[PDB]
């Protein structure tokens, strides 16, 4: 019980999490080549599932366009099984408005069935973790509708989703903030929880960090998979917190419609063996809570945390923990409504690059400078009617964007309201 | 023989069970599987029941509405005993919300409860009340327990309910909302049990710390202080004590205003890691270990407020006539409030431990339990008065007007103790 199923919708979508299930493979030791287990550890059973000696990794594979789902045959393999690959027609992009209003009855049935036979074959849902692009067309457009359709079949059962906002520096698409605002407000409307990721923060990270010249999209997803992977660990490898997808929500969302969540891991590693020696909780504290390290074009030391949640992954001492989390309180700002609310957990396995990592989440106050750059292009566009009529015939009227933006507003004022003082 | 059924609750309860089961065993001469070994001694029947041949069961149930605590149990910690029969369990966490395990899941569970508990109560002439072991704060234990405790009083009203309501420490696994799944047990729990103790965890955490081995703190370490902690507080009705026969004398040895029935307790040794080597404990020092501040295991001190009753339980030699003496020496410390005329009671009952040539516990019904539900109080209204958190309850049935209610009846719970002051 309190199991997963994995959705990952569009390109970005099964990209992000093909390198995700990789090292998720790698840590509980089944080789993702095909299944086999080589020794495995872990909660292997929460991602997993298990026929013969195999593990099948529940997951459900998503795209409009035929090629992108069929081609994961040829990136991943085996990886993921056959059964969960749904596409069809001739696919559909760059438009929020045709992924979810144009993608087909018969298409989203389809991943319907799929869900539903993943989550059949799992003793008790825990919860649904969805991957995707928060602009385009299929990660943003079909993804919502996904998002939406899922909660209302299963009302209570927790939905996280890890989503990729766009950058100017790196698509010329430029339609791409009326897409950004209309999943967006999918996102307040229906996940439990979610993690602002962008390609503005992780691009700088990849030239300041990871010394990349001119970071490709790889090199994005690289960072990306590295902190999903980090990050969902807390849910499948022991620990001493006792974590699970609904005790997250209840701990890190301390009102419904403030969800989003900001995500930061270190060290961080250029897809090989260049790890030394070994981090002191203090120095990897500090760059977790600095600035730098935050995949989300934010600056938390500015702000204010409602909630926030670290986890060490590897043999470090609790004393040193504890020094290291008080310098950390004493530097950046909580609100004192919440007493508590500063959850500081371990786990003795370490990732596979390193002696010791460290995961931070949390809801800071200035999560919304995402959302805010995202509003100002849009207002940009909009009051031109920069484009209504592509959008009127695709089924979505000023009224329904309009509404978008307005919950959208309304979650941005919230924050900024909320965490004013205490 | 006048017999208990001890019933565990949630995480705490079920965690604690094979610690608390195999020290009674060895305590018996039983060989963890119920196998009899040597001869038994102590009144074995009070805990434990017969097999058709020679073989003993603990008197138990072990009720989690997620599966994890109980399938550890009996399948890695504890093969043979924890009969599954008498196991009951769900297959959903409550994201530690005291709303799950009292208004919306653990509910329907309530008719599989009560009939396991019946079965265990038709087995026996003579019960003398009902044990249950939780923890206040997680939502499965916040829950539970005090439904079951309820439950269990409309059908068996005359015999006594004692909890014991274990609150978890900050540096172990809580949750974001503790404060409010623990005023909103507590207030179930003031109108239910008749005996309920309350033992901090972070008490046993700072005097780990203080000796200097908070590295060393694991489950494993908080798991053998509470667990030993059940053992003496219930030795006394193992065998023929002289000064709490039966939970009904501890009710009016204890509690003699009916409310106020929450207790306090010390211990001495406390062995860290087991590698204390308490070599030898004099009479003498026996006593002064049992009232000072290092050995209580509750953010009291003994020097501040004043008693309602006190019970010292002594365990191995202990001859009356230094007892007697060393009492006089809390005579600046030991106050008891002028409106209950009462004395310290103390006697010994015998150690079948070949390890310790004396051991103790104090019972302690103290002024100071109020700081202790002064400081969740607080917690509690300013968390509440700015909603955080409080969506998750009311969507599973808790309408507002009880934590309302809850708040009213723990600030007059710990105004009527404080006023004994007075
Ligand atoms: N960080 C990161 N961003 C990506 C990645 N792939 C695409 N993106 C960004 O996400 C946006 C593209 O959205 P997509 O999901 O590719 O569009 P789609 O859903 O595949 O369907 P189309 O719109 O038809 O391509 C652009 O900003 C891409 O730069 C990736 O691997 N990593």
């Amino acid at each position: 019980a309190g199991e997963i199923v994995c959705i990952q919708v569009g390109q970005a979508g099964n990209q992000i999490a093909g390198a995700f299930w990789q090292k998720i493979c790698a840590e509980h030791g089944i080789d993702p080549v095909n299944g086999k287990a080589i020794d495995v550890v872990g909660d292997t059973d929460i991602f997993f599932n298990t026929i013969g000696d195999k593990y099948i990794p529940r997951a459900v594979v998503v795209d409009l366009e035929p090629a992108v789902v069929e081609n994961i045959r040829e990136k991943f393999g085996t990886l993921f099984d056959p059964k969960s690959i749904v596409s069809g027609a001739d696919g559909a992009g760059n438009n929020f408005a045709i992924g979810f209003n144009e993608h087909g009855a018969e298409t989203l049935e389809k991943v319907m069935q799929v869900v539903e036979q993943r989550v059949s074959e799992t003793e008790s849902i825990g919860g649904f973790i969805l991957t995707h692009s928060c602009g385009g067309g299929t990660g943003s457009g079909f993804g919502s509708k996904i998002l939406k359709t899922i909660r209302e079949r299963y009302p209570k059962v927790p939905i996280f989703t890890f989503s990729i906002f766009p950058s100017p520096k790196i698509s010329e698409t430029v339609v791409e903030p009326y897409n950004a605002i209309m999943t967006l407000s999918n996102l307040i409307k229906y996940a439990s929880c979610s993690i602002v990721l962008d390609n503005e923060a992780l691009f700088s990270i990849a030239e300041k960090k990871l010394e990349v010249e001119n970071p490709s999209l790889e090199d994005l997803n690289l960072i990306i998979a590295q902190v999903l992977t980090n990050v969902t660990a807390s849910l499948r490898f022991s620990g001493t917190l006792n974590l699970d997808l609904g005790k997250l929500v209840t701990n890190l969302v301390p009102f419904s419609n403030l969800h989003f969540l900001m995500a930061s891991t270190a060290p961080l590693v250029l897809a090989g063996k260049e790890s030394y020696e070994k981090m002191t909780a203090k120095e990897l504290s500090a760059q977790v809570f600095g600035d730098e390290y935050i995949c989300a074009a934010c600056k938390p030391t500015t702000g204010r945390y409602l909630a926030a949640s670290v986890l060490f992954r590897g043999a470090v001492k609790t004393s040193d923990v504890n020094e290291a989390m008080a310098t950390v309180k004493e530097q950046n700002s909580f609100v004192n409504w919440i007493p508590t609310g500063f959850k500081i957990s371990k786990s003795e396995t370490s990732p596979k690059d390193s002696a010791l990592g460290v995961i931070m989440l949390g809801n800071n106050s200035e999560i919304v400078s995402v959302f805010e750059r995202i509003g100002a292009n849009f207002d940009r566009l909009w009051s031109r009617k920069a484009f209504a009529h592509w959008f009127t015939d695709s089924g979505f009227e000023e009224k329904d964007l309009d509404d978008a933006r307005a919950l959208v507003q309304k979650v941005i004022d919230d924050y900024r309201k909320l965490t004013e003082d205490a | 023989a006048r017999e208990v059924i001890t019933i565990h609750v949630g995480e705490l309860g079920i965690q604690i069970a094979p610690n608390f089961w195999k020290y009674l065993c060895d305590e018996h001469n039983i060989d963890y599987k119920g196998q009899e070994k040597g001869k038994i001694r102590g009144v074995i029947d009070n805990f434990f029941e017969k097999a058709s041949i020679g073989k003993w069961i603990p008197r138990t149930i072990l009720v989690d509405l997620g599966p994890n605590a109980i399938r550890k149990v009996t399948k890695k910690d504890m093969k043979d005993f924890f009969d599954p029969k008498r196991c009951v369990m769900g297959l959903a966490g409550d994201a530690n919300l005291f709303a799950k395990g009292y208004y919306s899941y653990g509910t329907r569970f309530m008719e599989e409860i009560m009939d396991k508990i019946q079965k265990e109560v038709d087995q026996t002439e003579h019960l003398q009340g009902f044990i249950v072991v939780h923890s206040i704060g997680d939502g499965t234990g916040a829950g539970l327990a005090p439904l079951i405790m309820e439950a269990i009083k409309k059908k068996h009203p005359k015999l006594v309910m004692m909890s014991y309501s274990i609150v978890p420490s900050q540096n172990m696994d809580c949750s974001t909302i503790l404060p409010y799944n623990a005023i909103l047990s507590l207030d179930k729990l003031t109108s239910c049990a008749d005996i309920s103790m309350i033992i901090d965890n972070d008490s046993i955490y700072r005097i780990v710390a203080t000796q200097g081995k908070e590295n060393e703190l694991s489950e494993s370490i908080f798991d053998q202080v509470l667990a030993k902690a059940l053992v003496e507080i219930t030795a006394t009705l193992r065998f023929n004590s002289p000064l709490n026969r039966s939970m009904m004398e501890m009710s009016t040895n204890l509690v003699p205003f009916p409310r106020n029935h929450f207790l306090m307790t010390s211990m001495s040794p406390l062995e860290t890691s087991l590698t204390s080597a308490h070599q030898k404990i004099e009479t003498k020092e026996l006593m002064q270990d049992l009232i000072d501040q290092d050995h209580i295991l509750a953010p009291i001190t003994v020097e501040k407020g004043v008693f309602t009753a006190f019970v010292i339980a002594l365990r191995g030699e202990n001859p009356h006539s230094i007892l007697q003496n060393s009492i006089k020496g809390f005579g600046d410390r030991v106050k008891f409030s002028e409106i209950f005329p009462t004395a310290i009671k103390a006697d010994s009952t015998t150690l079948t431990d070949e390890k310790l040539a004396r051991s103790g516990i104090t019972l302690m019904n103290h002024s100071g339990v109020a700081n202790l539900f002064q400081f969740l109080l607080t917690q509690f209204e300013l968390m509440y008065d700015h909603d955080a958190f409080t969506t998750w309850y009311y969507q599973e049935g808790m309408q507002p007007s009880e934590f309302e209610a809850a708040k009213n009846n723990i600030q007059k719970l710990i105004t009527e103790y404080k006023q004994d002051e007075y």
